């Protein structure tokens, strides 16, 4: 798991 | 509910974003605050395991918690 994935945001 | 036809039926420079816009609102259930970074980390996932996750609520915890240990791992790795 990579903790500098880019963050998720929601339609 | 999303299954493999439904997947590819989609473009595949769209898959990730079909599984994540399911994914979130789970997540978000879980987690309010951290929701987004942590779809994020999960949707590295292979899209198999992803669509079994979103249909088995324990196994998406499991995720779940796994990704907060080491988001806050990296917290104090940083600091």
């Amino acid at each position: 798991l990579n903790p500098n994935a880019k963050v998720w945001q929601e339609i | 509910p999303l299954t493999a036809s439904m997947l590819a039926s989609a473009p595949p420079q769209e898959q990730k974003q079909m599984l994540g816009e399911r994914l979130f609102p789970l997540i978000q259930a879980m987690h309010p605050t951290l929701a987004g970074k942590i779809t994020g980390m999960l949707l590295e996932i292979d899209n198999s395991e992803l669509l079994h996750m979103l249909e088995s609520p324990e196994s998406l915890r499991s995720k779940v918690d796994e990704a907060v240990a080491v988001l806050q791992a990296h917290q104090a790795k940083e600091a």
